[PDB]
RNA sequence: GACAAUGGUAGGAGAGCGUUCUAAGGGCGUUGAAGCAUGAUCGUAAGGACAUGUGGAGCGCUUAGAAGUGAGAAUGCCGGUG
RNA sequence: UAACUUGGGAGUCAGAACAUGGGUGAUAAGGUCCGUGUUCGAAAGGGAAACAGCCCAGACCACCAGCUAAGGUCCCAAAAU
RNA sequence: AGGACGACAUUAGACGAAUCAUCUGGAAAGAUGAAUCAAAGAAGGUAAUAAUCCUGUAGUCGAAAAUGUUGUCUCUCUUGAGUGGAUCCUGAGUACGACGGAGCACGUGAAAUUCCGUCGGAAUCUGGGAGGACCAUCUCCUAAGGCUAAAUACUCUCUAGUGACCGAUAGUGAACCAGUACCGUGAGGGAAAGGUGAAAAGCACCCCGGAAGGGGAGUGAAAUAGAACCUGAAACCGUGUGCUUACAAGUAGUCAGAGCCCGUUAAUGGGUGAUGGCGUGCCUUUUGUAGAAUGAACCGGCGAGUUACGAUUUGAUGCAAGGUUAAGCAGUAAAUGUGGAGCCGUAGCGAAAGCGAGUCUGAAUAGGGCGUUUAGUAUUUGGUCGUAGACCCGAAACCAGGUGAU
């Protein structure tokens, strides 16, 4: 049958032009007394899945 | 060519690998798997993203949006692929679509201003970039949507 | 341009066959593929086995797991014992695959082209057979001095020159939308009717 | 299509069997002994081609000692003395020419007495 | 012609040997096929010939295709025999 | 004479001794835990009687040719009684 | 609900072309030479391999009887439209609601749409239901009665066929008197076992022997094919012999080597081996195994990364700002033709509205992120991954339905 995309990973994702996947940030959830101004500013930015992670998680957003 | 001689293109076909086939292969005894370990099992080894208990990737990071469901997307045509017709024509969504310049309408034709358009046409639409209206119009087109 | 004969040998006239069609240089990788997709597309692929499951019987555990002395065993079916099932072996599927359109054109020109610039073409003006007589065609095929493997090409179904043909080892009959890269290559020469040959023209 | 296990096995058993021919019981009989031996033969080969070579100049060296020693020269000044003489002649002819004929090889201790 | 490299487990890469079957071509066979046995034969290896005996009717070779394609071990299964 | 980048395929996540800088232990352990090097692992050949890890040295094949390494030269046993 | 006639088909059959000679050989279909038929060169058999010897094949013909499917008559039944908007009808314990469940891809959720139990419970064309809570507007339908062929699924079975499917440890468990023998109280489990020869011509007769068995004789091409009788490997068991061995410490060989005996695919040969040097099997598993760790009595056979569909990458090939069809239909179960729905690409950015070679962020024409300033696409070999038992063997167990108090 088809394979299956991991559906919680394509709800957190985002395929851009080149291939990569952009991606959101950990730590921006809440707790926000206990994080600096400046990480809370700087965690707004998203950014890619490293190359490391694309390695081990490629085949479940093939389709993506 | 004869069924006698057939011959397949250079580096079209190659052998496939067959393991557990004795020591001399390379790929004898354990087949490529090494020694042991889940890994080394018939169905081994775990699931892709999984992390052997770390929280996962796709986990640790979180979701973000929502999808629109009355999204609108356009097929897009650039003042470079309206280059192709005659100065004077007026090109529709039924011409670009018989000419091959659009194969899937989408939401409809939206003209994009990118390369040079180098003729006067008269474009229908359902969209307009700025710059592609600005452009037909000087060229001495007219555009309308 | 390609001499136009007569069923006794003498030249009926003259023809234009696109060099488009028989006229290309022959794309080999081409050629080789469809033949083997022909071929592929031959298999009835109709083979199977017994796995485990499937062989009668072995349900129960033949003897206790410890004490006995014996290799441990699950099923008298497995695969090592004698009678067992079966690991992996053939199963029923199809054999047969596609190529694009235009490779499957160009395969039929390639073979084509193989054939006329190899000499294996010849032009007949028609087959004016009333009733099917295999000796009759045998004495055509001897007059036009055609080697053992000769393709016979019709624009249509030409009833009695197919029967005429059909008992005589090595003679083939084909209709120009019947054409295959397994029968061109097969013959050694093609006897194809004027019609027939602007018809493939056509086509092609 | 099946592919039944044929003649091939035999045919590869009995090559490794001849090639056990001579040995003791069932080792020149039956093939997993008779190959387990074949091995061995031929590890055992292997490195006595390399050991046969120290063994026969092995043996020359100690026929030239007991030659030298018979026109009272050890080996060791023996082959000094021909050296520094510039006489090349190795070994094994050294020691064939000293069983051959003797007043050849005392002419060449001559040399070598002479050189040193 | 020169001169440089060539120990190797897990493992990666390459080139090949052999088995059954198919296609096409070209061949062998009761003046004796396959199989079996023996031999002092050939190739760098997997392996390939030739001769003779046995056997009594089928089988190579070339190119390509396809796989139930190669065993020495699983207290492996079955048979035979120590 | 490498180095780096991108992509296809891996295996490995039990390590051992020896030397040396250290902790621990008793300036015990063929102990244990780190640092540094070598060898074994995955390395045959020579020496250390035999002896993975020590010393010498890295086997493409053949030779009944020569020079050397560690280590040796009275006999076993090659070479200095 | 019937009836008459006709057609076709099924269930037996009939006709059906064309070869002789010689050589080898037990036998000719083989080889050789010379012929012939073919709408028939499918196939099997016949003393070896046959288009022309037989059975057949192409083609044509054929049914007393029964059955099946059909056509025409007969038979049977049967009105079909428009105008009007006064009144009437248009499915009730129903729709629907609450609580508890279930089903919807949808896990109670914002939960429409649909069902069950319990309790409550409408409207009546100015009506009622739906468009994913809900309300309005608009749009589309008209529940709570019933029937309905075809396109779809499957094969115990019959007929005719097909296979880069098996060929006696394979293939069905079962090629054979097999669900038998055998095992079990029972449910149930469940084998092994094919081959004389063309023809039985299956060995008259004689001889040893109680017989069995054998030696002749005979049949036969062959008995060295004589009854589980084609071939007849290995383990294993015997007989004879060339070389060798009773002072020797052996992983059994290897390298060196006299003596003796032979004579080949004729090669700077073969068998044996006084004596010398060197030398602790193999596999697995290990830091490390001669290991006194594991496994194998021996020999033979059998016995483990496969296929399908997706993904990705590489090679190959076609076409290229394009590339390509799926189902379907036609075709010989083929190639192939047709089929452009769909898919991928030619444009990105943004959560989205949206804007667009730019876009998002931002007050910003700042800065920063992702993009632009060409190449894709289809099929396919190889590698790898995913879903499938997914390289093979092995639990202790769990659940369901049965069989047992001899
Ligand atoms: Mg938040
Ligand atoms: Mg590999
Ligand atoms: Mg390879
Ligand atoms: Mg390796
Ligand atoms: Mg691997
Ligand atoms: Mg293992
Ligand atoms: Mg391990
Ligand atoms: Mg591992
Ligand atoms: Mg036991
Ligand atoms: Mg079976
Ligand atoms: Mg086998
Ligand atoms: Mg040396
Ligand atoms: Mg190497
Ligand atoms: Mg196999
Ligand atoms: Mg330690
Ligand atoms: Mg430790
Ligand atoms: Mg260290
Ligand atoms: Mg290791
Ligand atoms: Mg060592
Ligand atoms: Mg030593
Ligand atoms: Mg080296
Ligand atoms: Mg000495
Ligand atoms: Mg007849
Ligand atoms: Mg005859
Ligand atoms: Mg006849
Ligand atoms: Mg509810
Ligand atoms: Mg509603
Ligand atoms: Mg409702
Ligand atoms: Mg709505
Ligand atoms: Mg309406
Ligand atoms: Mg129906
Ligand atoms: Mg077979
Ligand atoms: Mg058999
Ligand atoms: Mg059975
Ligand atoms: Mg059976
Ligand atoms: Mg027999
Ligand atoms: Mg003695
Ligand atoms: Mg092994
Ligand atoms: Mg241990
Ligand atoms: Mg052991
Ligand atoms: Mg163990
Ligand atoms: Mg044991
Ligand atoms: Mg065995
Ligand atoms: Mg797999
Ligand atoms: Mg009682």
């Amino acid at each position: 049958p088809k394979m299956k995309t991991h559906r919680g990973a394509a709800k957190r994702v985002k395929r851009t032009a080149s291939g990569q996947l952009k991606r959101s940030r950990a730590f921006t959830s809440h707790l926000f007394a206990n994080k600096s101004t400046k990480q809370k500013r700087q965690l707004r930015k998203a950014r890619l899945v490293s190359k490391s992670d694309m390695k081990r998680v490629k085949q479940l957003l093939a389709y993506k | 060519m004869k069924l006698h001689e057939l011959k397949p293109a250079e580096g079209s076909r190659k052998e496939r690998n067959r393991v557990g086939r004795g020591v001399a292969t390379g790929n004898g005894k354990t087949s490529g798997r090494g020694h042991k370990g889940q890994k080394a099992r018939s169905g081994g080894g775990v699931r892709p993203g999984f992390e052997g208990g770390q929280l996962p990737l796709f986990r640790r990071l979180p979701k973000r949006g929502f999808t629109n469901i009355n999204r609108k997307e356009y097929a897009i045509v650039n003042l470079d692929q309206l280059n192709k017709f005659e100065d004077g024509t007026e090109v529709t969504p039924a011409l670009l679509v018989e000419s091959g310049v659009v194969k899937n309408e989408k939401s409809g034709i939206k003209i994009l201003g990118n390369g040079s358009l180098d003729k006067k046409l008269t474009v229908k639409a359902h969209k307009f970039s700025a710059s592609a209206a600005e452009a037909i119009d000087a060229k001495g087109g007219a555009h309308e949507v | 341009n390609y001499d136009v004969l007569k069923l006794d040998g003498t030249k009926s006239g003259s023809i234009e066959l696109s060099d488009a069609v028989f006229g290309i240089e022959p794309n080999n990788s081409v050629l080789f593929e469809a033949i083997n997709l022909q071929r592929a597309s031959l298999r009835q692929g109709t083979h199977a086995v017994k796995n485990r499951s499937a062989v009668s019987g072995g349900g129960r555990k033949p003897w206790k797991q410890k004490g006995t002395g014996r290799a441990r065993q699950g099923t008298i079916r497995a695969p090592q014992w004698r009678g067992g099932g079966i690991v992996f072996g053939p199963t029923p599927r199809s054999y047969a695959y596609k190529m694009p359109k235009k490779m499957r054109r160009l395969a039929l020109r390639s073979a084509l082209s193989f054939k006329a610039q190899e000499n294996g073409l010849t032009v007949v003006d028609a087959f004016n057979f009333e009733a099917p007589k295999t000796k009759e065609f045998k004495n055509v095929l001897s007059t036009l001095e055609q080697p053992k493997k000769v393709l016979v090409v019709t624009e249509n179904e030409d009833v009695n020159v197919e029967l005429s043909a059909r008992n005589i080892p090595g003679v083939q009959v084909t209709t120009a939308q019947g054409l295959n890269v397994l029968d061109i290559t097969n013959a050694d020469s093609l006897v194809i009717t004027e019609a027939a040959a602007k018809k493939v023209e056509e086509v092609l | 299509p099946r592919v039944k296990g044929g003649t091939v096995t035999r045919a590869r058993r009995k090559k490794t069997i001849k090639l056990a021919k001579g040995y003791f019981g069932s080792k020149h009989t039956l093939y997993k002994v008779a190959k387990q031996q074949v091995m061995k033969s031929g590890q055992y080969a292997f490195r006595d081609r390399r050991q046969r070579k120290r063994d026969f100049r092995k043996l020359w060296i100690t026929r030239i000692n007991a030659a030298a020693r018979q026109h009272e020269m050890s080996y060791s000044r023996l082959m000094n003395g021909l050296k520094k003489a510039g006489i090349d002649i190795n070994r094994k002819m050294l020691s064939e020419i000293a069983i051959s004929d003797e007043k050849a090889f005392a002419q060449l201790v001559t040399k070598a007495k002479d050189a040193l």
